[PDB]
């Protein structure tokens, strides 16, 4: 049973700065790992698979990258439209493709 | 354009039946793996169920196994969830996602339907 | 009345003062036993069942599949399991498919694969094992030619009772003798049944569960179909309906009925002893029948040469002795040939009765001659004792 | 990419400055097709389709059966005769039975008698003629290894149409020229389909329809049991299901599937001829890729023997050219072995772009080589040109 | 198609005569003949099968006889009981086994 | 007691649907052919159909033919008589007739049913 475990919890940003975000799974899953971004009232739309072929009409400011069994998804400037909950999915050999945990990107409050 | 268009969702007793639908179009539907994904309130994502582009093979995680029924019409173009002995950990908005596959569940790129919500109470 | 029509017909001549006579009874069969001062005895196997019967195996001829899993591992990750694979209602199979970077894997070359699928069997076939002590014959024993029951016995012979006691009213009483499998079994297939030897029955390639009675079937694989797809893929498909090929297997094997709890057997032969000792003639004391007989109806040839008569005697005297025989010369009334329905006596005591006789007449020319006198009644007959003696009328 | 995955994989190589090259295509399978200034090709038969197929004959494999009658006459009185007998849809035999006084007539013997039985069929197998003039292949034509379609064309084979030419891209154009059952039948038999040979059809014991088309049904006799008891009755009883037995009569025989109208077929190789004159390189005019390169993954072996790797560029030098090869000694980096998806290019101009490749490398030890300079990748490997030429960075 | 002709249509008698019935085959039925009583409100009884032989509780009156194709029934000495319609059944061979069309024993008027 | 208990008889009009019934008792079913005769008003007795023991076989005289048929249960000790397409001529007394047989339809003595009325308007 592959786990994949996302950090941070929360992500709590300002538009036009870098987004970092963890995945890291239990066993080698080689690059089938795949990103999405989960915004309310609307269903999960694919940004990466294979852990860093962006999907179709996905942005350049997103882009995936792997160091073993820890991935990481990179929106290197925060737009307006970025601020959503981001999941990983393992698809490595057969089903239960499972997801991470999820990391919620949010606008930062002023001090 | 490539679409899933899903249908089912309503609110049920514990121990109820429900039946979900979900149209196909824009594609050839025996060639796409069909799956169910559901977030139940204030959880994450939840792999659940696929099924093979042909319909002869099906999978169940532990958490519907037994009481959930996963089915395709190809003729119909439609995908099938029928939901049975519902508990209230059932609770969730349910997608179906459909991905291109020349091998089993395997997929790479995907397309996702609008969601519709069951309720258990 | 009985054997006249029928073609698997025997004629039994016992020996002068003898006691036993051997006979073999077979399925829609007669015998006429025929014996010197004895009356002629028509002997039948009317059925053959067989009850209480144990089921000692079941075969599943049409099956149907449902529930299909699959499960893989990469080259090098070992076996795929399944839960289903310790499911006795399961039927799986494990295999080698393709796999790779394209279907997600990170190694190339073959991975395992198992696949599985819910055998129910919808149409089934089953074979009772014959107990020699759970056996019965219903035999029906008559007297030959007997005036119209009294002089009619049905007797049930079993292991447990093989000797049997039949009363024949005015004819006496008639004793049976008789010995009611070891590798046979009784075969039921959607209401039709059969007697296959055991050796045959199970060698069948088909799913069996042994014994009574979730069910669990051993050889599902049987009416099962594993495809491999180019190594692409495993497919699973049911073979479908094998009660024709199983028909055509049961080439020349014997066949079987129903009663709900008995089976009814269409073939074998039962070997039987019959005690003659305490048959005896009736009207050896009566009076000669002096009144006219005439024929119903002409005489007809039956399938064993015999001659069959159908009489109308216009006395009313009581139980006389029918006077009946063939001559060969009508002037000295030589008696020829030999009389089945032996020593035939009328029984009625009102005019016009009817009496069916039985001749068994020499090869040739001869005449049937029923009656005395003048007013006695002759036919020719062209072929290809038992008679009662009488005075002089001619 | 294609073809890499693939266990039924065919590597063909074209002579330098050929113009043809022979391909024989099966289903399930790939060729690779190599040549010298060529880029590498990818040929694939994806689907053989027959269509318009004429029904020839319908067997019934299970039949019922009802109304039934009978009628018989005495012995010297003729043939039995049933308004039946002149009716296509009833199945009927004539035979002599036992007949005497017992039964209605004034003779005994055997008289003639005729059984007659309404023949209905439930399930029914069609064989189908394959007309060569209706067949469809439908062949996926791709550069083997190009950037991610503009390098892929499907196109369609038909006897209408054997010459194909399909455009791919800045690879130019690939000619394709083939030679698209003289005594096989198209046999359905409950959504299950075979192509079985002409003589073996014609001679299944079945009863039979010829042509198209509640009905009519020849040899009828062929599903209905007639049995004669002890010459006593005739009964009429149904064989049932032959399918099992059809299928088991089928072992070895090709199978089929079904597109509604169209049958696909999963058996047969295409044999065809490439014209390779207008294939051209892409980048023969570009730069070297300058910037760095990483793999994504370890290499992995195929099924061939055969290296796939799979590279991230940093650059956003446009469309360039990718230094790779295999070298034996690091010091002189002199090219060994050879590529499969040989001349590559990277064709994004944006940074961190993926390339597929694939190396056929040397028998035992030798370096995967990729990029130039200090900033080059170097994987090392044990086995058991398509190289750019560039200048010395070491 | 065996065809039975009953005569006479209707027979008038006192009791203690004697009612004599025929019934004539179209062709040689042998003794395959069967005869029939029925009275209003009541079913059809049979008196004689086989020509002459008479059925299970019918009385010595009632008597069958045939010469050829030509049949007779004879009520030697008719009872109030015996009043009623008769017809006559072929039972030769296969069916149809058809029916006379009846002849109706009926009490004789006063003069 | 040997007896045939028969019913199904009534008013129908032309064109009309009527099943027949004859329930038997005091012998073995099995061992009898069994017979329809009828009686319309005015006439004498017809003989128009015949069943052997095993309802195996059927006989139907060609003014009922196509149009009745004749069925047995011997399990539930019945006979049956569906009568469709049925005409003023029909309009009779209809009678079931039992005789033990041992060959197809024939039989000497027999029993007779009450008799059920059967009117075509």
């Amino acid at each position: 049973e592959i786990v994949l475990t996302q950090s941070p919890a929360t992500l709590s940003l300002s538009p036009g700065e870098r987004a970092t975000l963890s995945c890291r799974a239990s066993q080698s899953i080689s690059t089938f790992l795949a990103w999405y971004q989960h915004k309310p009232g609307q269903a999960p739309r694919l940004l990466i698979y294979d852990a860093s072929t962006r999907a179709t009409g996905v942005p350049a400011r997103f882009s995936g990258s792997r160091s073993g069994t820890d991935f990481t998804l990179t929106i290197s400037t925060l737009e307006p439209e970025d601020f959503a909950v981001y999941y990983c999915q393992q698809r490595y050999n057969w089903p239960p493709y499972t997801f991470g945990q999820g990391t919620k990107v949010e606008i930062k409050a002023a001090a | 354009e490539v679409q899933l268009v899903e249908s089912g969702g309503g609110l049920v007793q514990p121990g109820g039946s429900l039946r979900l639908s979900c149209s196909a179009s824009g594609f050839t539907f025996s060639t796409y793996s069909m799956h169910w994904v559901r977030q139940a309130p204030g959880k994450g994502l939840e792999y659940v169920s696929a099924i093979t582009g042909e319909g002869d093979s099906a999978f169940y995680a532990d958490s519907v196994k037994g009481r959930f029924t996963i089915s395709r019409d190809n003729s119909k173009n439609t995908l099938y969830f029928e939901m049975n002995s519902l508990r209230p950990e059932d609770t969730a908005v349910y997608y179906c996602v459909g991905g291109y596959s020349n091998f089993y569940y395997y997929y790479t790129m995907d397309v996702w339907g609008q969601g519709t919500t069951v309720t258990v109470s | 009345i009985r054997c006249i029509g029928v073609s698997n017909r025997d004629f039994v001549e016992g020996m002068s003062g003898g006691t036993w006579v051997d006979v073999v009874l077979e399925h829609g069969g007669c015998v006429t036993v025929m014996a010197q001062d004895k009356p002629t005895v028509d002997i039948e196997l009317v059925t053959t069942t067989v009850s209480n019967m144990a089921e000692v195996r079941s075969y599943c001829y049409e099956a149907s599949i449902s529930d299909m899993a699959s499960d893989s591992r990469c080259p090098t990750q070992g076996e795929a399991y399944l839960d289903k694979q310790s499911d006795t209602q399961y039927v799986c199979k494990r295999t080698l498919v393709d796999r790779g970077w394209g279907n997600g894997c990170g190694l190339f070359g073959k991975g395992s694969l198992v696949t599985c699928a819910k055998f129910a069997c919808s149409k089934k076939m089953t074979g009772k094992s014959i107990q020699p002590e759970n056996l019965e014959y219903r035999i029906m024993l008559s007297v030959h030619g007997s005036q119209h029951d009294e002089n009619r016995a049905k007797v049930e012979i079993t292991p447990n009772s093989p000797r049997a006691e039949a009363t024949l009213g005015g004819f006496g009483s008639l004793g049976l003798d008789c010995e009611p499998f070891s590798d046979l079994y009784y075969l039921t297939m959607n209401n039709k049944h059969w007697l296959v030897h055991k050796e045959w029955f199970h060698d069948i390639p088909l799913p069996w569960h042994a014994g009574a009675d979730t069910p669990h079937w051993n050889n599902k694989e049987a009416l099962v179909e594993f495809k491999d797809a180019h190594a692409k893929r495993q497919t699973v498909v049911v073979l479908g309906s094998q009660e024709g090929a199983v028909h055509t297997a049961l080439a020349g094997a014997l066949e079987a009925e129903m009663d709900g709890a008995k089976g009814r057997l269409s073939s074998g032969h039962l070997k039987c002893r019959l005690k003659m000792d305490k048959l005896r003639l009736k009207g050896v004391s009566y009076s000669l029948c002096t009144a006219a007989f005439t024929f119903t109806k002409i005489p007809a040839e039956t399938l064993h040469g015999t001659v069959t008569v159908e009489v109308q005697y216009a006395g009313t005297d009581g139980p006389c002795k029918v006077p009946a025989q063939m001559a060969v010369d009508m002037q000295t009334l030589t008696p020829v040939g030999r009389l089945i329905t032996a020593n035939p006596v009328i029984t009625e005591s009102t005019e016009n009765s009817k009496m069916m006789l039985e001749l068994d007449p020499p090869f040739g020319d001869s005449y049937i001659v029923i009656g005395v006198g003048e007013k006695k009644i002759t036919h020719h007959w062209h072929r290809s004792g038992g008679s009662w003696s009488h005075p002089q009328f001619e």
